[PDB]
C-alpha cells in the first residue's frame, strides 16, 4: 500500500508538469510569429528606392 | 490579410533555405569530409554497448 | 379467355428457385433414425475405395498479348542515301 | 536566424510533451495492476484466517 | 496529384508493410496519436502527406495502404500495435482460412468471396485519389498466401485498370534454401501468370541481406526488423522523388520506359549502396566514386548473381542527398569505361541518374549508417537466367515424379496448367540468352 | 399552408411511428409537457410546428397523426407511455378485435364499424387544415392489422378525396425470412387492390437494414429503438422541406410528377449515405465524393436486389446540410459517365436534387452518426421485379394445394378474388419487362 501511495504521488507531479507545459506552448506557439508576421519587406526597408 | 502574411511566412521559409542552401554549398565543400557524422557515432556506439 | 402470362424467368426457375434448394446440407444433421450397426461382413476390397485421378489434358492458358520482344538479329530498313 | 532558433526550440518542447503521456499511460495501467492485487491479497488474509 | 497505393498481401508482406510504414511516419515527424502538433500543417489533405496518407480535415493522417491476409494472427497483434489508431480497421482486410502454400486454394476456394470487398476499398481508395499514378505491391514467390491470392487480384485490377502502373515487390526464393518443398509449384505458377500483366516486378533475396549484415554492418546477429529497415530504406529511397525534390525529379514512368528494354522481361535489381556500421563510417569517407565501386562490386547485390557471368542492359541510379554533377559525370564516366562492367554493346548509354537534395535520415533505434551521399541501384543484366535454370531443373525433377499432386488434384486442380509454365519458363530462358546473343 | 395528415396501422406500425415524434420533438426541442420555455412561440398555432404539430392558444403542440390499432396492448402501453399527454386519446385509435393475419378478417369483419370512427378523425383534421398537401400511410405488407384494414380505407380516403396526394409506406415482406406463411397471401391482396388506388408506395426490408447496424454501424445487437430510429430518420429527412428551407425547395407534387414515370408503377427505393459508426465518422472524414460512391454503393440499398441485374430510370438526392452546387453537379457529371451505373436510354437525366441547409440533428439516447452532409437517394429501377417473383412462386406453390384456404373460405371470400390478384401480378412484370426492354 505503501509503494501505491507512491504511485498516485508520482502521477500528479505528471499531471501538473502537463498542465504548465500546455499553457508553455499555448502562449510561445501563438503570440510570436503572429506579431512576427508584420514584418516589413526588405525594399521598403531600403526606402522605395 | 493574414493569408497575405502567412504567403509572406512561406517565402520567408523559401529565403532561408536558400541560405540554407548556400551552407549547403559549403556543406558539400565540408562534406567533403563532415563531422557531426563523428557525433551520430557516438550515441549510435552507445547505444550498441547497451 | 386470358392466357396466363409467359412466367418471365429473370433468373429464378434457373438461379433463385435452385439458390434455396442448393445452399442445403439437410436430411444430415441432427442425427439419423438410427446408426445402421455395421454387421461383421467385410470392408475395402485390397486397398480400394481410393481417391486417385490421373487426368488428362493441355488446357490453354490466358492470351499473353504482349508480342515476341525481339526480332532474331534481323534487319529494318536504312542507309537508303542518295548523291 | 531569429525565426529559425524560435522553430528549434518549439520542436524540442513538443517532444518532451510526447514523451510525458507515454509515461502517463503505463503509470496508469500498473496502478490498476496494484489495487487489484492488493485486493486478492485481503482476500488471501481471510482464507489464511479460516 | 503524384499519389500512389501500396497493397501487402502474404503473411509475410504486411510485417514488411509495418516497418515501411512505421519509417515513413518517422521523415514525416507523424506521433502514433495521428495528428501533428500545434504546428499548421493539417488542411484539405494537402501537403507532403497528400501523396502518402490522408490527412483529411479530421487532422488524422490515413496511410494510403490496404493491408490483405488471410491468417486474423499477425493483423489482429498489428491491431493492438502502437499506430493501429491510424490504421483504418477494414483496410486491414483479415482473413479466417488461409492458403496452406497452395497457389490455387488462394486463387479459387476462398479469393471469390473476398476480392469483392477488397475491390470496394479499392474504388473506394480510386474516388479520393486525384493522380494515382500506379499501385505498391507486396508479396513473396513463396506466399503462403502471396501466391494465389495476389495472382487473382492483380488479373482483376488489371482488367479494369489497365492504364496505370503497377509495381511488384516479392523476397525471390532462396536458391539453395527452401522453407517449403511446394514452393517451386507455386513460384513458377507465380511467374508465368505475372509475366503477361505484371509491370515491373523488382525481387530480392535474404540470404546475401543477412551477407551484408555481418559483412559491413558487423552485425552477426541482425533480425526482421533489420531486414524490414533496409527493405523499407530501399523503398523510401525510391519514393523520395515523390516526397522531397531534388536538381531533376524523376517519376517511375521514366522508370518504366526507360529500364525495360522489351515485353516480359521487367526484372530489374536494386540496390543500397551506402550500408555500413556506424563506426565504420565513424573514422572513414565516403563519396560518390568509391559508393559507386561499391554499388557496382558484385558482392554488394542482395541476388546471388555474378555479374561477370551475364552482361548488363540498363542500369538506374538514384542519388538522395547532397551531390554535385561535377563528380557524378566524372564517375561514371570512370565507370562506362570501365572493362570489367560487359554492357550489351546494344546500348550506347544505359543510365538513369536521379537526384534528391534531401539526405536520407536515421531512424531512432536504428542499425544503419549516416549517410549523406546515397544511391539505389537499379539495374538489369543477364547474368538472372541461372536462378530460373537453377528453378527449372528442380522444377523438372519433381514435376516428373508428380509429388504433392494429390493434394492440388484433390481440391480441383489438374497438370495442364503445371505443363504451360514450364515451356512459358523455357520461352523465358531461351528470351533471355538471344537478348545476350549480339 | 404546407401540411399533411400522418397514419398508422398495423400493431407494430405504432411503436414506429411513436419514434417519429419522439425524434420529431428534439428537433423542434418540444418537452414532454406539451409546451415551450417560457419564450414566445405560442398563438393559434402557426410556426415549425403548424406543419406538423397544432399548438392552439392551449399552448399545447398537437400532432397531426392518427394511429389506428385493433389490440388495446401496445396502444394503451404507450398511452401510458410519455408523451400521451401530448397524444389525443381517440385519436390514438384502439381496437378490441383482431385480424389473426387475416386480410379480409380486417377488410370485413370489423374494419366496417371502426373506419366510420376514424374517418371522423380525419374529416375533423382536415376541416382544421388549410392546405394539406396529403396524408402519410404507414403500414406493413405482412400487416396483420395494417395490411386489411388500410385496404378498406385507403379505398374510402380515395373515393372521397380523390384531389390530394396519399404516401405510403410499408415494410416491405422480408424476402427469405417469414415469421407467417400465410403473409404471401394478404399481401398480394393488398397490392392488387392498392395498385390502382396507390399514390407512391415505398417500401424497406428490416435484414438489410441490420446488415447496415453491423456493417458500418458496428452494432452485432442493434434493437428495434434503432431500427425505428434509421426509418424515421428517413421519413424526418424527407420531411426536413416542409420544416426547413434550402438552396431549392421541393414538395412532395414534385416527387409524385417526376418519380413516377408511366401509371401503376409508384415503387422507387430510398436510402440514407452517412450511415456511419460515431467512432468512425470522428477520424474519416465526409464529403459530397465518397457519399455519392456510397450512395450508389449495391450494398447500401436497403432492397434485397443487385443494381446492375436491372436498369435505372429515377434518382432522387436529397442533400440536407452543407452542400455546394459545384462539387454537387461535377460529382454527379462523373456519376453520369460511369459505365456500370445503367439508366434507361429513355431518360438522358433522370436526376431530382433536393438542397437543405440544415444539418441533420442528432438523438439524445442515439447511436446515430455525425452528419453536416446528409442524402436520401430516392431511386426507381428495373431490378424490383425479383421481389414479385419471389412471392408469386412461393403464392402459385400453396395456391395449389390450397393451404389455410378452410381460414378464409370460412368466414366468407371465394378463391376468384385470389385468382384475380395473380394475373394483377402478372401484370406487373410484363409491365416490368416491357419497361424494361428498350
Ligand atoms: N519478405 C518477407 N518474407 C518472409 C518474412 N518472413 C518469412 N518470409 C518468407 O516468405 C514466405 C511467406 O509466404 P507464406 O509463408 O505463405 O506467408 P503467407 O502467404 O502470408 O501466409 P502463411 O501461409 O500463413 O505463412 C515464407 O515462406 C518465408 O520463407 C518476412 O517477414 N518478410
Ligand atoms: N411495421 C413494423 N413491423 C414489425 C416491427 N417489428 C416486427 N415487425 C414485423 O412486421 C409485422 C407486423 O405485422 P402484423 O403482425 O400483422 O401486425 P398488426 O397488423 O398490427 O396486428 P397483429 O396480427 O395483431 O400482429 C410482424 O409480423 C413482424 O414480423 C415493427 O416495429 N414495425
Amino acid at each position: 500500500e505503501q509503494a501505491l501511495r507512491n504511485l498516485e504521488d508520482s502521477r500528479m507531479s505528471l499531471e501538473k508538469d502537463i498542465a504548465v507545459k500546455t499553457n508553455s506552448l499555448f502562449i510561445d506557439r501563438q503570440k510570436c510569429m503572429t506579431h512576427r508576421n508584420r514584418y516589413p519587406s526588405v525594399l521598403q526597408l531600403a526606402g522605395y528606392q | 490579410m493574414s493569408k497575405d502574411l502567412q504567403q509572406e511566412a512561406n517565402l520567408a521559409k523559401k529565403r532561408y533555405i536558400d541560405l540554407c542552401r548556400q551552407g549547403r554549398i559549403f556543406d558539400a565543400r565540408n562534406r567533403i569530409i563532415g563531422g557531426d557524422t563523428q557525433a551520430w557515432d557516438f550515441q549510435v556506439r552507445d547505444q550498441k554497448i547497451k | 379467355e386470358p392466357p396466363q402470362h409467359p412466367r418471365y424467368t429473370s433468373l429464378f426457375r434457373a438461379t433463385i428457385k435452385n439458390d434455396m434448394k442448393k445452399f442445403k446440407t439437410a436430411m444430415k444433421t441432427m442425427g439419423p433414425a438410427k446408426v445402421e450397426i455395421p454387421s461383421p461382413k467385410d470392408f475395402l476390397k485390397k486397398h480400394s475405395k481410393e481417391k486417385t485421378l490421373p487426368p488428362k489434358k493441355k488446357f490453354n492458358r490466358c492470351s499473353p498479348k504482349k508480342p515476341a520482344v525481339p526480332l532474331r538479329t534481323d534487319h529494318p530498313v536504312m542507309g537508303i542515301q542518295s548523291g | 536566424a531569429v525565426n529559425s532558433a524560435f522553430s528549434s526550440r518549439c520542436q524540442e518542447l513538443d517532444d518532451s510533451l510526447q514523451k510525458l503521456q507515454y509515461h502517463l499511460r503505463k503509470t496508469l495501467t500498473e496502478i490498476t495492476d496494484q489495487e487489484h492485487q492488493i485486493a486478492a491479497l485481503k482476500q488471501a488474509i481471510k482464507d489464511k484466517e479460516a | 496529384m503524384r499519389e500512389c497505393i501500396s497493397i501487402h498481401v502474404g503473411q509475410a508482406g504486411v510485417q514488411i508493410g509495418n516497418a515501411c510504414w512505421e519509417l515513413y511516419c518517422l521523415e514525416h515527424g507523424i506521433q502514433p496519436d495521428g495528428q501533428m502538433p500545434s504546428d499548421k500543417t493539417i488542411g484539405g489533405g494537402d501537403d507532403s502527406f497528400n501523396t502518402f496518407f490522408s490527412e483529411t480535415g479530421a487532422g488524422k493522417h490515413v496511410p494510403r495502404a490496404v493491408f490483405v491476409d488471410l491468417e486474423p494472427t499477425v493483423v489482429d497483434e498489428v491491431r493492438t500495435g502502437t499506430y493501429r489508431q491510424l490504421f483504418h480497421p477494414e483496410q486491414l482486410i483479415t482473413g479466417k482460412e488461409d492458403a496452406a502454400n497452395n497457389y490455387a486454394r488462394g486463387h479459387y476456394t476462398i479469393g471469390k468471396e473476398i476480392v469483392d470487398l477488397v475491390l470496394d476499398r479499392i474504388r473506394k481508395l480510386a474516388d479520393l485519389c486525384t493522380g494515382l499514378q500506379g499501385f505498391l505491391i507486396f508479396h513473396s514467390f513463396g506466399g503462403g498466401t502471396g501466391s494465389g491470392f495476389a495472382s487473382l487480384l492483380m488479373e482483376r485490377l488489371s482488367v479494369d485498370y489497365g492504364k496505370k502502373s503497377k509495381l511488384e515487390f516479392a523476397i525471390y526464393p532462396a536458391p539453395q534454401v527452401s522453407t517449403a518443398v511446394v514452393e517451386p509449384y507455386n513460384s513458377i505458377l507465380t511467374t508465368h501468370t505475372t509475366l503477361e500483366h505484371s509491370d515491373c516486378a523488382f525481387m530480392v533475396d535474404n540470404e546475401a541481406i543477412y551477407d551484408i549484415c555481418r559483412r559491413n554492418l558487423d552485425i552477426e546477429r541482425p533480425t526482421y526488423t533489420n531486414l524490414n529497415r533496409l527493405i523499407g530504406q530501399i523503398v523510401s529511397s525510391i519514393t523520395a522523388s515523390l516526397r522531397f525534390d531534388g536538381a531533376l525529379n524523376v517519376d517511375l514512368t521514366e522508370f518504366q520506359t526507360n529500364l525495360v528494354p522489351y515485353p516480359r522481361i521487367h526484372f530489374p535489381l536494386a540496390t543500397y549502396a551506402p550500408v555500413i556500421s556506424a563506426e565504420k563510417a565513424y573514422h572513414e569517407q565516403l563519396s560518390v566514386a568509391e559508393i559507386t565501386n561499391a554499388c557496382f562490386e558484385p558482392a554488394n547485390q542482395m541476388v546471388k548473381c555474378d555479374p561477370r557471368h551475364g552482361k548488363y542492359m540498363a542500369c538506374c541510379m538514384l542519388y538522395r542527398g547532397d551531390v554535385v554533377p561535377k563528380d557524378v559525370n566524372a564517375a561514371i564516366a570512370t565507370i562506362k569505361t570501365k572493362r570489367t562492367i560487359q554492357f550489351v554493346d546494344w546500348c550506347p548509354t544505359g543510365f538513369k541518374v536521379g537526384i534528391n537534395y534531401q539526405p536520407p535520415t536515421v531512424v531512432p533505434g536504428g542499425d544503419l549508417a549516416k549517410v549523406q551521399r546515397a544511391v539505389c541501384m537499379l539495374s538489369n543484366t543477364t547474368a538472372i537466367a541461372e536462378a530460373w535454370a537453377r528453378l527449372d531443373h528442380k522444377f523438372d525433377l519433381m514435376y516428373a515424379k508428380r509429388a504433392f499432386v494429390h493434394w492440388y488434384v484433390g481440391e480441383g486442380m489438374e497438370e495442364g496448367e503445371f505443363s504451360e509454365a514450364r515451356e512459358d519458363l523455357a520461352a523465358l530462358e531461351k528470351d533471355y540468352e538471344e537478348v545476350g546473343v549480339d
